[PDB]
């Protein structure tokens, strides 16, 4: 493990959330590497964890909007991999 | 209705300081990628530019909802200041026959009762104070301002409390002089 | 029979619109 | 070991805060669910 | 001593309507979630036994028997009802209700003959 | 001849008291979006508009209007209504209105003396 | 005045439920 | 845009508004170039006309695994740029 900062780029969460955001991207990108299944794995565990519904978008080159609940919003980058996160549902 | 003008009086606070705070979000903008230009090294306890025009597009977008939302409660809070200022009108009128057909003025009664009258009456006279207040700021923040329109209510509590500040005096008065009275009977 | 106008019995519950933001996200050019 | 004991320390606190919740929780349990069936069982519109 | 429960029967006590009600809908709902299968059978479970002890009350009576059920989803609830009777003999009853996934408001009313 | 036109004068037509609740929705409603503060004054003005239509028929009636305004939450709804009247001169209403972004449900009731 | 049982009046507006499809879609990693 | 084909690689939505999500992302490829000010139009196009809660990604190196409504779904390629259009919320 080369040591992967997460810079916080856009952050309407709770830092609990936060944190298990980092580490469940972290397992994600040491599991898999199709930015899907990375995206399969944070959408699934947090909708085991913080119910219906997520949404997960993982990549290097998007430029996007979200439509977000209150404290449900990170944007946030492991490395050069972008992790998109966000509820609505 | 208050509590939210209580509200109102707080974004308009913020609505006075945001060009502070935009200006205050230039500055962390101007000196964070001058960091990045510097290769200044962030921690990851550092809340970037990143994380405050998160936190300032959000303030924005929260203050123009409840901006919409304030736009839309003019109807129900203006029939609320309706209510409320014919409210204290009603309970004014009241209370001015109530004090000054009620209260004691003369010379012939023992003053600490009668001063006792007077702080009831000074009290009722604060707490409907209070109540022309309390519109009088809902009058104030949700911009119904035409000179605060400062009701005939809001006069009349006040020369009644003028008239109760020359009738708590004239009992000091008389209460010095029914000591007197009971020194000497 | 003298008929006339009864009073209005309304219950209120309130609603939520579970509290929506736009935020706008895109990943860099790089150096 | 200050970290470790005081891991447990916070779990002593923590489990009796538990306890002392938990039976105020039952209390409440109990005293809410007898005044709220004898809400039930005694109607208003008895004779009377 | 008689004369007044004649006259508890015979004008519209209003909230022993509210004691048929609550029976209705403990017998009814209960403490189940919600299931939308089931609240068909909910709600006219709810009005024919809300219809069945206001007929054996005896009192002579036309009665309306109106429910609201509603799933907790983050919609939100509002009802009314102002009607057209004679004041001194009918009234109306209305009970909110809820649990942690229904809610509920029945309204019921009485007129006279 | 004149008992059917004197029967006809008393009756309950289910469809002009249905465009008399069409009128009156269409009236206080309109086709603006859910605002909640709003809602009191549709089902307010949904019944006194309705009640005013009503009792300007002059048909020896009382008349009960009950108004159910609801946001299109994804979240389900079930009202119902079985009363207790005397069948050969009394009926009913229930309209179910809609638009983009709220349901509407009028039940509306004429029960003679 | 013959007072009886009325029909059941039933207006049911279901919850217009989606049983909401979750799917996966890739950009297919072009150099 | 120029010989980049609109090829839809998955589609629950239907064809006369999955052809408004096709010339959409074509005139929002015509008047921007920024991936984020595509989706903002394609954003406040989708929200007047097919309503709240449209999410959609422009980019062209992305993976999701995100939630839709039914008759809600396009994910189509203008070529290298990939438009991924959902509704949910």
């Amino acid at each position: 493990m080369c040591d992967r900062k997460a810079v916080i780029k856009n952050a309407d969460m709770s830092e609990e959330m936060q944190q298990d955001s980092v580490e469940c991207a972290t397992q994600a990108l040491e599991k898999y590497n199709i930015e899907k299944d990375i995206a399969a794995h944070i959408k699934k565990e947090f909708d085991k964890k913080y119910n219906p519904t997520w949404h997960c978008i993982v990549g290097r080159n998007f430029g996007s909007y979200v439509t977000h609940e209150t404290k449900h919003f990170i944007y946030f980058y492991l490395g050069q991999v972008a992790i998109l996160l966000f509820k609505s549902g | 209705t208050s509590d939210a003008v209580t509200f109102i009086t707080y974004v308009q606070s913020l609505k006075r300081k945001i060009k502070q705070f935009e200006k205050q979000v230039e500055l962390y903008r101007n000196g964070q990628r001058l960091l990045e230009k510097q290769r200044f090294q962030f921690p990851p306890s550092w809340l970037y530019i990143d994380n405050i025009e998160g936190e300032w597009g959000a303030f924005n977008d929260i203050m123009r909802r409840k901006d919409s939302a304030i736009q839309q409660q003019v109807a129900n809070l203006q029939m609320k200041i309706v209510q409320e200022d014919r409210a204290v009108e009603s309970r004014t009128t009241d209370l001015l026959t109530d004090w000054e057909k009620t209260k004691p003025v003369t010379g012939n009664l023992r003053p600490e009762e009668a001063l006792q009258a007077l702080t009831i009456y000074e009290g009722k006279f604060g707490r409907l104070k209070d109540d022309r207040e309390k519109c009088a700021k809902a009058k104030e923040a949700l911009e119904l301002t035409d000179t605060g329109l400062l009701s005939g209510s809001e006069e009349r509590v006040q020369v009644a409390l003028e008239e109760l500040q020359d009738l708590k005096g004239v009992w000091s008065e008389l209460s010095k002089v029914w000591e007197q009275i009971d020194q000497m009977k | 029979i003298k008929l006339g106008m009864a009073k209005i019995t309304q219950v209120d519950f309130p609603p939520r619109e579970i509290v929506t933001y736009t935020k706008e996200t895109q990943t860099p050019v790089m150096a | 070991k200050v970290n470790l004991k005081y891991d447990s320390w916070h779990k002593e606190v923590l489990s009796k805060f538990g306890q002392m919740l938990g039976s105020n929780m039952t209390e409440f349990h109990s005293q809410i669910s007898k005044s709220r069936q004898e809400l039930e069982q005694h109607s208003v519109d008895t004779a009377s | 001593m008689e004369d007044y429960q004649a006259a508890e029967e015979t004008a519209f006590v209003v909230d022993e309507v509210s004691n048929i009600v609550k029976e209705a809908i403990e017998s009814a709902i209960g403490g189940n979630a919600y299931q939308h299968s089931k609240v068909n059978q909910w709600t006219t479970n709810v009005v024919e036994q809300t219809l069945s002890q206001l007929t054996k009350l005896g009192k002579p009576f036309k009665y309306i028997v109106t429910c609201v059920i509603m799933q907790k989803n983050g919609a939100g609830l509002h009802t009314a009802s102002s009607c057209f009777w004679d004041s001194s003999t009918d009234g109306s009853c209305t009970v909110r209700w809820e649990n942690k996934t229904m809610y509920c408001i029945v309204s019921a009313f009485g007129l006279s003959i």
